[PDB]
């Protein structure tokens, strides 16, 4: 019957880098994010609703490349994209290139459930969110002096 | 990059994938996350689907729709979709990464070509399972 | 929008689409036009597709590359093809517009659901057909 | 099989009823035109991923065709152009969307292809990467006609009533 399955990026992960107390706080999130979906879907809640709450958690989390703990771009910028999709009824909503959204993925849901759009871009997406009443936030609240090294590693 | 694939009480299917990109990006660059069948999708008639890894393979490949367009239309299993596409198709061209997929059966799948993708999955009201590596 | 599909001398498919949008168009909304498999693929095992028509539906129902799969995966013709997804499945979900096709074998295609589709093809040294109406 | 093109410059609500021979005659023409062009190189063969530049290239510079010049325009009065291009042989794609300073999106997009590792590139992002690349930058006005600004008034003039 019901299931949650949650990822938090493939390819960027190597064993003799990590630390096993690095490997411990990623087993602790992932755990906490997937306890959270299986009881909403055990109450009984929608897998929209589901994967919405789960990908808002690993935005959050500083330790996932999503929202909070995003790399940086070339320019030391922030550059955000998400989708979410409704198995239901075929309807999806997706942003790219947002820098002032702390949850992308919830702008995603915005444009789905808020316009007859599938996919919103830049400023335009922004000020389609900012108008239906979703926080503007600085840039800066996403960058992790981890990932700013990474940055500098990267050069 | 992060994602989540769920079926519930009622038998909807839903995903949702999100990323900040990759670290050096050049700006304005648009990986498989935010487009439709390539980084994300959903369909109650077969599977939902979130990727992560080359966003440029995933793209050319379509890799998201590809799982569903193979079990819909070639009649292949969830383990059979995501054995051609994660493992064949997308090394094929160059693309390295995973995805996680569950069908409309409750089937799921956590295949990734990588040496590592952040999962984890559980059935409701049952045990979660995390993973790094293989 | 606007498009062309074509197979040359040597075998080889490619596609493309082009568009400056809607009419009243909110600013930053993003149809088919660009996006791999919804309004443009190319595939030297299958087709080339360029789609026209309401963007949300055929990137939902990922129009072009749907063609692919239905063609691969299903074993439909082209003109079967194209008949279950302008026909059929994209007014199904609420479309309309079309698309121009033409598959590894030479056949071509120029289905839509609309009153007109702006259009021409032609064989390499034959003469050309042009189209507005049904 | 036998090498072949085919072009389209949008489906949508054409009516009969409005249209005099004369207008369609100037959509008839463009359209002969142009698929002849692509004809002409798929015999002298140019491969299929140039022949649809072109085509596509030719469309865009055509202001009968809401791509390029004689963009339709959006509820701000601007131009938000996109385009994409593929390559069935190496399944490579180029990819723009939302740029405003690009004469012809889909050498853009060719360029994405060709000159990057990347698939998409959006809005200024986009068109930074192009200017990089010695693509010349342009005034959105360039897109701008008469016919399509009428369409945009009467779009407007409809959602009044
Ligand atoms: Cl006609
Ligand atoms: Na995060
Ligand atoms: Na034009």
């Amino acid at each position: 019957k019901a299931v949650i399955a949650i990822h938090g990026g493939a390819g960027a992960i190597s064993r003799a880098q990590m630390s096993l107390q690095q490997e411990l706080r990623y087993i602790e999130a992932l755990s906490a994010i997937v306890e959270t979906g299986q009881k909403m879907l055990e109450a009984g809640e929608s897998a929209l609703d589901v994967v919405t709450e789960a990908v808002r958690l690993l935005e959050e989390c500083p330790l996932f490349n999503a929202g909070i703990g995003a790399v940086f771009t070339r320019d030391e910028t922030h550059e955000l994209d998400a989708c979410v999709m409704d198995g239901n009824t075929l309807k999806a909503g997706a942003v790219a290139g947002v820098s002032h959204l702390r949850n992308p993925v919830l702008a995603a849901r915005l444009v789905m459930e808020q316009s007859p759009h599938v996919m919103m871009i830049g400023e335009g997406a922004e000020n389609f969110a900012f108008a239906r009443g979703m926080e503007r936030v600085s840039p800066e609240i996403f960058s992790t002096s981890l990932r700013y090294e990474q940055l500098l590693a990267a050069r | 990059t992060v994602g989540a694939v769920a079926l519930d009480l009622d038998g909807n299917l839903a995903a949702a994938t999100s990323t900040g990109g990759i670290t050096n990006k050049l700006p304005g660059r648009v990986g498989d996350s935010p487009l439709v069948g390539a980084g994300c999708y959903a369909n109650n008639a077969s599977v939902a689907v979130s990727c992560t890894g080359t966003g440029e393979v995933f793209i050319r490949a379509l890799a998201a729709y590809d799982i569903a367009a193979l079990m819909d239309y070639g009649g292949l299993s969830l383990a059979e979709a995501c054995e051609r596409v994660v493992m064949e198709k997308l090394p094929a061209l160059g693309g390295s990464g995973g995805l996680i997929a569950i069908d409309h059966e409750g089937n799921v799948a956590l295949p990734f070509n990588t040496e590592g993708m952040y999962r984890a999955w559980g059935y409701a009201g049952d045990t979660p399972t995390t993973g790094i590596y293989r």
